[PDB]
RNA sequence: GGACAAAGAUAAAAACACAACGUAUGGCGAAACACGUCAUACAGAUCCGGUAGGUAGUCCGGACAUAAACAGCGGAGCGCUGUUUAUAAGUAACCUUCCUCCUUAGGUCGUCCAUUCUUUGUC
């Protein structure tokens, strides 16, 4: 019946403004406290700010003092964070959650929302270039060899990786996209199959990457000699 | 003077069934506001435990929580496959309120030797100016290893990142896959590239290597 | 016997009025702060002298304690130390003696109790 529902992140410039919202229904903010926290990708929660009660009394960290402001309009029902002059280690998912009450849940933080993604980052959106990682020439180790493909230098988040249309989905390691130097992600997806197959069977990759409107199948197959 | 709370161990590995405790200590007192939650990957976190012993609405018994001057600690009577996950505490006596650094709480398994593969540039890469070597580290467990990327067996720092997949459902190890970005010409310049692994497992480093230029 | 006088013992003893803000802690209110409310505590009625013998919670004077303002010291804010001021209105009002052309005032003298018994000196 409760629930927090946090809106209005994305991409924005370093030195750009955002303005985030959250959304309550199943309770009424008035009567809660409400806090947002972070969570750098990769990284722990971090405490960002918190409105109380029937005061609007702001509390702020020291990472977002000066920058960051907490507000609630109690007729939309709806909490605030507005981030000015925002930078690279503002990139995010932000949480917004309700305080409990203290009789009930003490000062505990007990609903929160789904968060919403912040990247801050200056670079502009690129379809991924996918590359294919040929199996093993050599006989593999094991009877089963490694083919896979590499989704690089796109930005923004996400890519959608399948294989041979999702037909083959058992042993396939899509990687964690890791931010190289350039602004841009890449990552690796790859599936074990059996050895046997290899001069057999065509494996294909099927990249998507929505943001950029890419969709490339890309097919595997061992190289010459 | 913010509040610091000390959150250890940072990783913890154990076996369905186990008694697992976690501590944090805080650098002044904070009283009994301290609050402990649950976040599993993808997922907001869920809160566990209030006033720093009391259980949550809803929330299984097993988890308690316990205070010791400014020391507090969780603890699970017997660890359920549910109940791997990252765990937070946090401190809301005093604003600004700060969380620990979390404990990723993994399953317990055998020890397993990595599969390592090398793909070499593909010739698409090479055209587009840029190339990549990509060593696979295949089903190792624990997530403890080291890649040493050596170009004509001469060792190679700062060009290689790395990334890791969380455990696997099924056989609860890790895959780790190392990425060396080499320029096309630095790539042209050099016959002979390998993948050193060193884990606990592998009796001696177990090297997977190729040649520019070569099948 | 009675009177005057001194020296003792004993007892007595001040009218009217005496206010209103607020602060702190904790609990509660859908409630970390603010706010509202309730409970408790604080908000000089300590000590001494004098006030023609005495009686002071309120006098006059001083000391001390406590609060505010100002100055100084240590690592704008914070803590202390020192000085000044304040701690009701009110010893205001009424009555009353004296003085001064602050005279449609200002100051000042009063407003209460001082009983009973003992010794001695001289008539
Ligand atoms: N109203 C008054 C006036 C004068 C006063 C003089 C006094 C002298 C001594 C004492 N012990 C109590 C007194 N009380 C007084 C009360
Ligand atoms: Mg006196
Ligand atoms: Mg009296
Ligand atoms: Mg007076």
């Amino acid at each position: 019946e409760v629930q927090l529902v946090e809106s209005g992140g994305g991409l924005v410039q370093p030195g750009g403004s955002l303005r985030l919202s959250c959304a309550a229904s199943g309770f009424y903010i008035s009567y809660s406290s409400i806090h947002w926290v972070r969570q750098a990708p990769g990284k722990g929660l971090e405490w960002v700010a918190s409105i109380s009660p029937y005061s609007g009394s702001t509390y702020y960290a020291d990472s977002v003092k000066g920058r960051f402001t907490i507000s609630a309009d109690t007729s939309k029902n709806t909490a605030y964070l507005q981030m000015n002059s925002l930078r690279a280690e503002d990139t995010a998912v932000y949480y917004c959650a309700r305080q409990g009450y203290r009789r009930r849940s003490g000062r505990g933080f007990d609903y929160w929302g789904q968060g919403t993604l912040v990247t801050v980052s200056s670079a502009s959106t690129k379809g991924p270039s996918v590359f294919p990682l040929a199996p093993s020439s050599k006989s593999t180790s094991g009877g089963t060899a490694a083919l896979g493909c590499l989704v690089k230098d796109y930005f923004p988040e996400p890519v959608t990786v399948s294989w041979n249309s999702g037909a083959l989905t058992s042993g396939v390691h899509t990687f964690p996209a890791v931010l190289q130097s350039s602004g841009l992600y890449s990552l690796s997806s790859v599936v074990t199959v059996p050895s046997s197959s290899l001069g057999t069977q065509t494996y294909i990759c099927n990249v998507n990457h929505k943001p950029s409107n890419t969709k490339v199948d890309k097919k595997v197959e061992p190289k010459s000699c | 003077s913010d509040i610091q709370m000390t959150q250890s161990p940072s990783s913890l590995s154990a076996s369905v069934g186990d008694r697992v405790t976690i501590t944090c200590r805080a650098s002044q007192s904070v009283s009994s506001a301290v609050a402990w939650y649950q976040q599993k990957p993808g997922k907001a976190p869920k809160l566990l435990i209030y006033s720093a012993s009391s259980l949550y609405s809803g929330v299984p018994s097993r988890f308690s929580g316990s205070r010791s001057g400014t020391d507090f600690t969780l603890t699970i009577s017997s660890l359920q496959p549910e109940d791997f996950a990252t765990y937070y505490c946090q401190q809301s006596y005093s604003f600004p309120n700060t969380f620990g650094q979390g404990t990723k709480v993994e399953i317990k398994r055998t020890v397993a030797a990595p599969s390592v593969f090398i793909f070499p540039p593909s010739d698409e890469q090479l055209k587009s100016g840029t190339a990549s070597v990509v060593c696979l580290l295949n089903n190792f467990y624990p997530r403890e290893a080291k890649v040493q990327w050596k170009v004509d067996n001469a060792l190679q720092s700062g060009n290689s990142q790395e990334s890791v997949t969380e455990q696997d459902s099924k056989d609860s190890t890790y895959s780790l896959s190392s990425t060396l970005t080499l320029s096309k010409a630095d790539y042209e310049k050099h016959k002979v590239y390998a993948c050193e692994v060193t884990h606990q497992g592998l009796s001696s480093p177990v090297t997977k290597s190729f040649n520019r230029g070569e099948c």
